[PDB]
């Protein structure tokens, strides 16, 4: 029909209506090619050609029928192509519109504001001494940057270890913005395996809920430098932050100048 | 307990003049920054006026 | 109608403009595609045949259309084919230009596509106290160790004073970081923060972390020098330009 337009982007054929591309008529995207004027010349459809990849135009034309844009996280190349194509066409300002509300700001229930990094190294080191031949554990969890919620992490560790840890007394508390602590009195062998597993389980569950993904890990076991009998089991995990569904400041290099 | 929203919107303007929102993953602090030697002056102090000591210049 | 040119590479058909392949005229990739000459013989469109992979050609043609590049890290066979095809076609020097440093002016350097970082930590013990001698050493030239020490120091003013640690530059590819008279708990804050600042500084150069593998001295007798050798592997997958 006359409403349908056959658009060929990168050698792949797409068909869409006129109101889809003219959903935002003030943009430089739909302004620079005359959709309704070519329908009067060619009776069947308007034939236009684009210089974009067909997988990138699927995200842009699929946005115009949905008003929903989801950037690819696994494919970093296509994410750079959608941002540059919608910036030169002036279409990205309607996908993520600016909106600032002063009256919805609540600083009394919020602490200071810091930015989450793109990489995160976490160090989990417990110092295993020998208290009368039986192992005692002094465990320290250390993050690499600020912002990671340690108080919510500790209660997840604390709830799991109330059922599995058999000792005289043990504590779990927060010492710094990046550090936490754990002490135990004369733990056994089989209970120490429950201690090392349940702490490293609740740690990596806490970082996946923050929006990160595990890039690599590392385990080592070595004596202390000063003291011989003091052992140091260090679990070092590396977390890579997952790409957001919306645009990021890291996509500013892909914006195009 | 109040949950952190995680994402925040900031306004960025292009070279043409079009404004849109950068979405930033942002978490808040939980522990105070007490490791600095500088003192801001705003912290809750402990009352010790009820204690009886050997100060003969004060009252019991 | 006439400006589009048909590219058939690996059983997949691609169509694109004339000026995108001739965006850089001095490259050998534009010389092997006579676009005004093939349009004169065949009046409809130019028909070219290539033996390259269709998934590899989408990265190469995607760089000509949009001036961006992100190499895939999940597939090393695809990524090594993209860099090799852009080297024999002469497209890598416009994608990854040489850097300019002002120390005296001398600006010629080519950053490696695969770089290694060796982080060696020397733990000693003398008269009841212990010390750390962390040595960061990059692979080749071109990296900015002045900005890394700026990020290492600024992230360490909040954590500790300048008395217990010192961090300065010894060579253009080697960095030094000493640590003296620290507690057991705060020593993990320093080694994790420097490892945090090491990765994201290399991400600011346009690289991507491939793998990491660490070793440590497994001796139970007393040793004068204990060594923690952290090794990094970075692969260049993008380019980052600040403003």
């Amino acid at each position: 029909a006359s409403d349908r337009a056959v658009i060929n982007a990168g050698g792949r054929r797409f068909e869409t209506l006129f109101s889809t591309l003219h959903r935002y008529p003030d943009t430089p995207f739909a302004q620079l090619f005359p959709l309704p004027g070519r329908g009067a010349r060619q009776h069947r459809g308007r034939e236009f050609f684009l210089d974009v990849t067909p997988h990138v135009f699927e995200y842009i034309l699929g946005f115009l029928r949905t008003n929903q844009l989801n950037l690819p996280a696994e494919n970093l190349q296509i994410r750079a192509e959608v941002v540059y194509s919608m910036n030169q066409w002036g279409l990205l300002e309607h996908a993520f519109p600016p909106e600032v509300i002063e009256d919805g700001e609540g600083c009394s229930t919020g602490g200071a504001v810091v930015k989450l990094p793109d990489v995160c190294v976490v160090q989990v080191c417990d110092h295993m001494q020998h208290d009368q031949g039986v192992k005692r554990h002094a465990l320290t969890i250390t993050y690499g940057a600020d912002g990671f919620q340690l108080r919510s992490l500790i209660r997840r560790v604390r709830r799991d270890l109330e059922r599995q840890l058999s000792s005289t007394y043990w504590q779990c508390y927060q010492t710094n913005e990046r550090a936490a602590f754990f002490v135990t009195t004369k733990v056994a062998n089989g209970t120490a395996d429950l201690l090392t597993t349940s702490v490293t389980q609740q740690l990596v569950e806490h970082t996946e809920s923050m929006g990160y993904s595990l890039a690599s890990s590392y385990v080592t076991l070595s004596p202390d430098v000063v003291h011989t009998s003091v052992r140091m089991l260090i679990h070092n995990f590396t977390f890579r932050r997952s790409r957001r569904v919306e645009v990021e400041p890291g996509d500013g290099i892909a914006l195009g100048e | 307990p109040r949950r952190i929203p995680g994402t925040t919107k900031v306004t960025y303007t292009n070279k043409k003049g079009r404004t849109f929102s950068f979405s930033v993953p942002v978490s808040e602090l939980t522990h105070p920054q007490v490791t600095l030697e500088s003192a801001a002056g705003t912290w809750r102090e402990m009352d010790t006026s009820f204690c009886e000591l050997g100060d003969i210049e004060d009252d019991m």
